[PDB]
């Protein structure tokens, strides 16, 4: 099969530079034209650059012209994207894409038939910080019809992502881990809630397991119900 | 570059009935009898895959219910009978000046209206000790996605100090959930007493309001 | 190696035959890769080492890896003993093992009842993009290319 693996992402400050890499396996890389495509959080796909197999034909989106440079090394089956003068709007997941071209009998067309898993690029002035996990405790003010709602507030961390689990993965039903929001401080914050039977609040423990690999931070927070 | 704009942004469909997606270009994509516009579908957790090429031709392996039409600047993707596996984000892409995607159309499942269960959470003792205060308003398992959250401190409208995010459509009951977080300093929190979020939704005759008193619940 | 309608041929131009596209060099230049043309050398010697001497060939004048010298021109090795007639031999990246097929002159198509040679008549819709308002897709000497439609100096259609 065709496998594209992107690497080189990570953290960078506004104005700084970054160099992305894409290694191609499962096919003859020197025979295919290739793309770089990114997707910012909460936005659609944005094509960035195109490069032919012989590196003779190259196109860029207006949003990255002059700042980004595409290149390939067919000997090493690799493909690169130099990114200079990075702005915060460049924060996105970056993919490399294989571009097949069929000489079909109804016309010649492109087919973006292979996409890598992506690599995350975060442009920000913030420094890596682990999250503070605060409890969203259940009470009569969170119960509705024999059902109680509780959660964890994962606040003021950087960068993405964090992984939230409940009771070490045992509890999965009724869980809602919301997308994180970017605050004015440049730090992220998200909440994860779970719905449980209100009767079990006295005879059952609920712990949210928050993991933030960038800061090497792991936090388990027990959510105690409240007497109100 | 050439600008691509699709409509709608979100398209709820009941499986079985048809669906249309519109895509327009800032300049004509027609040249020599070819319309340089393709369509892609990105199913959840999957790579984008080609659907329509050169305006109206299906790619090899595309069901006949998917069709493309239009020319110049006006294009439309049409699903005759929507199956449940067709949910995802649909992009149109111009190939005249490679390349430009549309902003994407999210095809979702239409269901009966459901009202959100609204709960409000006061700030924790830990966070208050830290020096800040976050109040969380939770809307659980509603439909459609459209929902207005309004924060009130001592019955006074707040603005620019709350943030919300919404989950993707649930794979089982086809509902959404929304979480809104009001953040204030410990001082401003300790100054006032009444905190409330007012939820307006299509499945509510009157706007529901959940509230608490500081030091109470 | 696949050339597209958006390929920019360096010191060359796009041409189309019945089943494919390629770059044709300006004047008397020689293909160095699928999309660039450079000046060739007349004789291979110490002063002209690793220099282009023919289409897809450098001095050693041997053909590049994957080709073979037939009739003093470099042709893909899978096109060795493959005759077409009224057309040329090419290959596609579709099959795992590279297979040589025939791409015909404009007006001809692979004749299935003639060992898949170029004898059957058939139209080919021009797929080239001649976006300039002074150029249009014309058919010259059996191929498709962008050419002037009203007045040119001697070489610009403006």
């Amino acid at each position: 099969e065709v496998q594209l693996v992107e690497s080189g992402g990570g953290l960078v400050q506004p104005g700084g530079s970054l160099r992305l890499s894409c290694v191609a396996s499962g096919f003859t890389f020197s025979n295919y034209n290739m793309n770089w495509v990114r997707q910012a959080p909460g936005k659609g796909l944005e094509w960035l650059s195109y490069i032919s197999s012989s590196s003779g034909t190259i196109y860029y989106a207006d949003s990255v012209k002059g700042r980004f440079t595409i290149s390939r090394d067919n000997a090493k089956n690799s493909m690169y994207l130099q990114m200079n003068s990075l702005r915060a709007e460049d924060t996105a997941v970056y993919y490399c894409v294989r571009v097949e071209y069929y000489y079909g009998s109804s016309g010649y067309y492109y087919d973006f038939d292979s996409w890598g898993q992506g690599t995350l690029v975060t442009v920000s002035s913030a420094s890596t910080k682990g999250p503070s996990v605060f409890p969203l405790a259940p009470s009569s003010k969170s119960t509705s019809g024999g059902t109680a709602a509780l959660g964890c507030l994962v606040k003021d961390y950087f960068p993405e992502p964090v992984t939230v689990s409940w009771n070490s993965g045992a509890l999965t039903s009724g869980v809602h881990t919301f997308p994180a929001v970017l605050q004015s401080s440049g730090l992220y914050s998200l909440s994860s809630v779970v719905t449980v039977p209100s009767s079990s609040l006295g005879t059952q423990t609920y712990i949210c397991n928050v993991n933030h690999k960038p800061s090497n931070t792991k936090v388990d927070k027990k959510v105690e119900p409240k007497s109100c | 570059d050439i600008v691509m704009t699709q409509s709608p942004l979100s398209l709820p469909v009941t499986p079985g009935e048809p669906a249309s997606i519109s895509c327009r270009s800032s300049q004509s994509l027609l040249h020599n009898g070819y319309n340089y516009l393709d369509w892609y579908l990105q199913k959840p957790g999957q790579s984008p895959q080609l659907l329509i090429y050169l305006g109206s031709n299906r790619a090899s392996g595309v069901p006949d219910r998917f069709s493309g039409s239009g020319s110049g600047t006006d294009f439309t993707l049409k699903i005759s009978r929507v199956e449940a596996e067709d949910v995802g984000v649909y992009y149109c892409m111009q190939t005249l000046q490679p390349f430009t995607f549309g902003q994407g159309t999210r095809l979702e499942i239409k269901r009966t209206v459901a009202a959100p269960s609204v709960f409000i959470f006061p700030p924790s003792d830990e966070q208050l000790k830290s020096g800040t205060a976050s109040v969380v308003c939770l809307l659980n398992n509603f439909y459609p996605r459209e929902a207005k959250v309004q924060w009130k401190v001592d019955n006074a409208l707040q603005s620019g100090n709350s943030q919300e995010s919404v989950t993707e459509q649930d794979s089982k009951d086809s509902t959404y959930s929304l979480s809104s977080t009001l953040t204030l300093s410990k001082a401003d929190y300790e100054k006032h007493k009444v905190y409330a979020c007012e939820v307006t939704h299509q499945g509510l005759s009157s706007p529901v309001t959940k509230s608490f008193n500081r030091g109470e619940c | 190696a696949k050339v597209t309608v958006d390929t920019v041929c360096k010191r060359g131009f796009l041409i189309q035959m019945s089943g494919h596209l390629e770059c044709k060099c300006e004047n008397d230049l020689v293909l160095v890769n699928e999309e660039t043309c450079e000046e060739k050398v007349l004789k291979c010697d110490e002063k002209t080492v690793n220099k282009p001497c023919g289409d897809f060939s450098k001095c050693i004048c041997k053909c590049n890896l994957g080709y073979d010298m037939v009739n003093n021109v470099c042709i893909p090795n899978e096109c060795k003993q493959v005759t077409c007639g009224n057309g040329k031999c090419i290959l596609d990246t579709s099959n795992p093992v590279k297979t040589g097929v025939c791409s015909c002159n404009i007006g001809k198509v692979p004749n299935v009842q003639d060992q898949n040679k170029c004898s059957k008549d058939g139209e080919t819709k021009c797929s080239l993009k001649c976006l300039k308002e002074q150029e249009t897709c014309k058919a010259v000497d059996g191929i498709y290319k962008c050419d002037c439609k009203d007045g040119f100096i001697i070489s610009i259609c403006t």
